[PDB]
């Protein structure tokens, strides 16, 4: 009883672990993604300076 | 333990053992010897806390698990608790012996 | 192999810890939802990019501002006014709903102000007749059930093996005039409980043996050698001390 | 409880009732002692000791034959169901005969009508009829210290004038539902029923001897079939059945019901007859037989046969028993159907089906306890006496042996396969390759009383088994009138498959035991196991103070006799037991460490887990802030791409129509609002002018509390199961 409670805890530990460490990596993808649309959007910005 | 986060875990152990003593249910078709096998485990568990000293950090809790093991002395320390003698025996024979019988009760008395 | 708190500290301190991996399992299965949320304003951010650049070159010829006299709305412009009306009818609706709920809970002020002139007890028997209509509602839900499970046994899509069900209880009043209502209830039940019938019939023969399992076990036995089974004396008197 | 059980084992032995024929067997011990003998010869052999059970026993009582009062003595064994008083020593009933019996009795029968009992001997019977019970204690006539019984002689007439004839065998026929009936077979080869109603005249006689058409000669060949065993020595009812069709004309319909009377000779033959005392005497009781017993055998099975047993089980196991000890496990089969190929010449054309015997097995008895002798002496006298069976009342796999020298146990370990492989379907080969694994029965030696050669024995005098008051409980009564009791195992176990702790270990993520979690029996049966003796040393009755003191050589080889048992059967197995229980107590140790190193890790990555999770947050609304302010560059770059536009569209200009619309609906709204905010200020003031004196407290009783509650249990209950039943369909019916 105290073994099946403690071998499926730590089954749920190791779980938790996989999927916090995965949205460390998916935070990385947008955090790159965001400076593409960045380096992108910051010459329309100069565009309208111009023409104004 | 609602006021209490410190001793309320404990207060939840002695509780859970005033949950799993055998107390006789008159709807229920048990033997007498079922009642007596089973209140011998719960005595055979309750002194075992006693031994790894489970109650030795608030000693109301410890005298409630020697009252709760027909401990004839600490029985006798609740005196003041106690209005007469035969609520002390009822209170012997609940702790010490639940298969008593009208031709042993004399001696208890 | 232990102590009875050692076998039980392991059980406390097991399920203290396997309540905090649903508390950081919630928030991580949580956060997973906010960081997809995330990734639509991203792509949305993307579109506006292109929308950006397309209209900055749509804005740069001279056939297109011929026709601007018949445009519709902008998409933005016209979101807004979508919304606009959308929360001037909720606002408008709302104000409704609140004034009759207002005076819905005002005539029943003046319900309970009549009723309070009139005497005592209708604050008993609100529970009683929810709980007697839950317990209808069980019954309901219950006939419908079995009739399901009928119906699937029929069509054989179900095969079942056996279960059962509960019973009820009712304690008394303690305050003196009751008795004789208490005893004649079990003057009743004793009268009820008072003898019944007999039977009588020759015994059943047993069941016959099939005569192919006779013939098989004629044909094991009539083969089977016999050597006796002897009381088992030491075989051996020859590792006696003396 | 358990300690219920010890008190009856010291205190029935010493009894009054064993105190007063342990007295009166001393009594009649002084006359005799001195004639010189004179020049005679008695032309005649000694007469056969027939081994006896002059006790019975009925619902907690149990019967002893006082033979020097001519009364059963009745003794209880239900003490006072609290009462704080020890059951008295002195207390008993006598049952007194009204008409004495004229002859020795050496075997009492109670009736299946449990009111009359058979009083058995080898020149006549007579039968007792149970006086009333009544009284606060169910006592016969309410208490007294002595009660009459009324007796009655059966068949006086035949044994007082015949006097060469003698009783061989005898019981009740099987019915609850006639007149009581006693069966007879007598030194003539002839079965006679009589009825108590008629105690004088047969209802029904079956000669046993194939001696038609040659008549009108007298009476002297009963030497010379005698020397050949074509003597009936024996017979026991099989359960009740139906009568095979062939015995009966092709006009009947009705199937016909009658008793196998199994019927057993001197020579170890064995007949059958079917019984019935309902029907018409056509064709019914015509004898059959001799049973052929398969396979053959070249000893042809003894020929010193006594007795036999017809146990109630389908097929019939019918035990046949000899003088030299000798047990065999007849299986009876119907007959088989002759096709009519290549055979010829048969002589008559009515071959009655005749049922066959099979032996299963065979079991020796240990009579007196063999020894080390020499091995150059061809003349030592194996010890042979008229074996006695009994049924067992609560194990129909089990019976019992009582001889001269000792008792014996038997139970067939194979008739729960011989059940099961009749009970499965008609393909089922393997539970016929189950009867095929060689548990043998298992023979056990309960009572030794001729323990060595020189030893006379201690013949038994009462047998009987106690099925519901000492549990199943075995009583013995030697002929000295010791009292002897042993409790019963209540179920025949077969031996168990051989040590399941011959593993080795290996680890992937789960434990072993979980296997052995599925029985709640598991290691203590493994333990059970360990323990299972297959030899044990007999319980011996004590030495005499009248016995001659045995040579030191004989108490030598039953002392190593013993202390080998003890040393291989005993000793052995239970260290045995004992390294098991350590290597699995070790076991157990070594995975409550592991489940503590285990749960400490989690105790340190719970930690980690909430270390990562904060920084997680963290670390989203970093990326979340710049979101927004990139989609707030947007949405103004966006905004500055449609500003330069030179003209209002037609939708710019109605658009502008209803934005200056809405204001003046918004001055409504707006003022509705303060209505309905004025209205709610004016009630809540009104409900708060109300709250300056009291509502009396709903005391719900504390019963009428308690109620609700176990109605919400009833009904949340109730939920529960109904939950659990549309999940378990659902589990079902998967679309």
């Amino acid at each position: 009883e105290n073994g099946e409670k403690i071998t499926s805890l730590h089954r749920e530990v190791e779980k938790v672990k996989l999927d916090q460490k995965r949205l460390d990596q998916e935070l990385d993808f947008i955090l790159s993604q965001q400076k593409e649309l960045e380096d992108l959007l910051s010459p329309l910005e100069e565009l309208v300076k111009e023409q104004s | 333990a609602d006021a209490s986060p410190a001793s309320a875990g404990i207060c939840r152990i002695m509780g859970d053992l005033m949950r799993t003593m055998p107390i006789l249910s008159p709807g229920n078709t048990q033997t007498l010897t079922e009642l007596e096998l089973k209140w011998q485990h719960w005595h055979e568990e309750c002194e075992r806390y006693l031994q790894d000293s489970t109650f030795a950090t608030s000693p109301h809790l410890e005298s409630l698990l020697k009252i709760m093991l027909g401990d004839e002395a600490a029985l006798l320390e609740q005196k003041e608790l106690l209005s007469n003698w035969y609520h002390f025996l009822v209170t012997r024979l609940l702790y010490s012996n639940p298969t008593v019988k009208p031709i042993d009760l004399h001696y208890y008395a | 192999v232990g102590t009875s708190e050692e076998m039980k500290m392991l059980r406390t301190e097991s399920d203290d810890l396997h309540t905090f991996l649903l508390e950081i399992k919630e928030t991580t299965e949580s956060l997973h939802g906010d960081i997809s949320s995330l990734k639509t304003t991203l792509l949305e951010g993307f579109a506006g990019v292109e929308e950006a650049r397309e209209q900055n070159e749509r804005n740069r010829d001279s056939g297109y501002l011929h026709l601007l006299y018949k445009r519709p709305l902008d998409p933005k412009s016209e979101a807004q006014l979508q919304e606009i009306r959308r929360l001037h009818q909720y606002v408008k609706f709302a104000v409704q709903d609140v004034n009759d709920v207002l005076d819905l809970e005002w005539d029943q002020h003046l319900e309970q102000k009549k009723k309070q002139r009139h005497l005592l007890v209708p604050e008993r028997e609100t529970l009683f007749n929810t709980l007697a209509n839950n317990r209808e509602i069980i019954n309901q839900q219950r006939k419908r059930l079995n009739h399901l499970v009928d119906s699937l046994q029929q069509l054989r899509l179900y095969k079942q093996t056996s279960l059962w069900s509960l019973s009820s209880a009712v304690p008394s009043q303690s305050s003196i005039h009751s008795f004789d209502s208490d005893l004649e209830s079990l003057c009743n039940a004793l009268l009820k409980t008072t003898i019944e019938s007999h039977t009588k019939s020759l015994p059943k023969v047993p069941a016959k043996l099939s005569p192919m399992k006779q013939a098989q076990l004629r044909n094991f036995l009539a083969k089977r050698k016999t050597p006796p089974v002897r009381s088992t004396a030491p075989a051996s008197l020859s590792r006696s001390a003396f | 409880p358990v300690g219920d059980g010890e008190l009856w084992q010291t205190w029935l032995p010493n009894h009054v009732v064993f105190l007063r024929l342990r007295e009166g067997l001393k009594n009649q011990s002084p006359t005799e002692a001195e004639k010189p003998a004179s020049s005679s010869l008695p032309s005649s052999p000694p007469p056969q000791l027939l081994t006896r059970n002059v006790v019975f026993g009925l619902g907690g009582e149990l019967f002893l034959w006082d033979g020097e009062d001519s009364s059963f003595l009745v003794v209880r064994l239900r003490g006072p169901s609290g009462g704080g008083e020890e059951p008295a020593l002195s207390q008993y009933q006598r049952l007194l005969c009204i008409n004495p019996p004229l002859f020795e009795i050496y075997q009492v029968l109670l009736s299946p009508t449990q009111h009359h009992v058979a009083l058995i001997g080898i020149k006549g019977l007579m039968v007792l009829e149970l006086p009333k019970r009544w009284g606060k204690n169910s006592e016969f006539e309410g208490g007294k210290s002595t009660v009459n019984c009324s007796t009655t002689p059966v068949a006086e007439r035949f044994f007082t004038s015949s006097t060469s004839l003698t009783l061989k065998h005898a019981a009740w026929y099987p019915s609850e539902i006639l007149d009581p009936h006693v069966v007879l077979l007598t030194s003539d080869n002839v079965i006679r029923i009589y009825s108590l109603r008629e105690p004088q005249t047969p209802t029904n006689v079956i000669i046993l001897s194939e001696a038609e058409e040659e008549s009108l000669v007298l009476n002297k060949g009963r030497a010379y079939t005698a020397s050949l065993g074509e003597t009936a020595v024996a017979f026991d009812f099989g359960p009740l059945a139906a009568v095979p069709k062939t015995l009966f004309g092709q006009n009947g319909k009705d199937e016909v019901v009658a008793y196998p009377l199994y019927i057993l000779y001197e020579n170890g033959e064995t007949f059958l007859t079917y019984i019935s005392l309902l029907h018409s005497p056509g064709n019914i009781g015509k004898l059959l037989g001799p049973l052929p017993m398969h396979p053959a055998a070249e000893d042809n099975y003894g020929y010193d046969a006594c007795a036999v047993l017809c146990l109630p089980c389908v097929p019939n196991i019918l035990v046949i028993a000899t003088e030299s000890g000798m047990l065999y496990h007849c299986v009876v089969l119907e007959g088989e159907e002759e096709d009519d190929h290549t055979s010829e010449k048969s002589w008559d054309s009515r071959i009655d089906l005749i049922p066959s015997l099979y032996v299963f097995e065979c079991v020796e008895l240990e009579l007196a306890l063999k020894l080390a002798s020499g091995e150059d002496d061809p003349f030592d006298s194996d010890f042979s006496c008229p074996v006695k069976l009994h049924r067992d009342p609560k194990c129909p796999s089990r019976y019992h042996c009582t001889h001269e020298a000792g008792v014996h146990s038997v139970g067939l370990t194979w008739i729960h396969k011989l059940h099961k492989f009749l009970g499965s379907d008609e393909e089922d080969k393997d539970s016929l390759q189950e009867l095929s694994t060689e548990q043998k029965c298992f023979v056990e030696h309960i009572l030794c009383t001729k323990p060595l050669p020189c030893r006379q024995p201690a013949p038994i005098r009462g047998f009987w088994i106690v099925p519901d008051i000492l549990g199943p409980t075995m009583i013995c009564i030697t002929s000295t009138y010791e009292c002897l009791i042993w409790p019963l195992l209540s179920t025949v176990h077969p031996a168990s498959p051989p040590l399941l702790c011959t593993r080795e270990d290996v680890e992937v993520a789960e434990s072993p035991l979980r296997v052995l979690a599925e029985t709640p029996d598991s290691f203590e049966k493994h333990i059970r196991s360990i323990l299972q003796r297959s030899v044990a040393n007999p319980a011996f009755l004590k030495a005499s103070e009248k016995d001659i003191a045995p040579p030191p050589e004989e108490c030598l080889q039953l002392l190593s006799r013993a202390t080998q048992v003890f040393r291989e059967q005993y000793i052995l197995k239970q260290d045995l037991a004992k390294e098991e229980i350590q290597r699995r107590v070790k076991l157990l140790c070594d995975q409550k460490k592991k489940q503590l190193e285990d749960l400490s890790y989690c105790r340190e990555e719970r930690k980690s887990l909430r270390e990562m999770a904060e920084r997680l947050a963290d670390k989203y609304e970093e990326a979340k802030e710049k979101q927004e302010d990139i989609m707030n560059r947007m949405k103004k770059l966006l905004h500055s791409f449609h500003s330069e536009l030179p003209v209002l569209s037609d939708s710019e200009r109605d658009m502008k129509k209803e934005l200056q619309l809405i204001p003046d609906q918004l001055r409504h709204l707006g003022n509705a609002i303060k209505q309905v905010t004025m209205k709610k200020d004016y009630q809540q003031q009104k409900m708060e002018k109300v709250l300056s004196l009291p509502k009396p407290t709903i005391i719900l009783s504390a019963y009428q509390r308690k109620c609700i509650q176990s109605i919400l249990k009833e009904e949340g209950e109730h939920i529960r199961e109904m939950v659990k039943q549309i999940n378990d369909i659902r589990n079902h019916v998967n679309f």
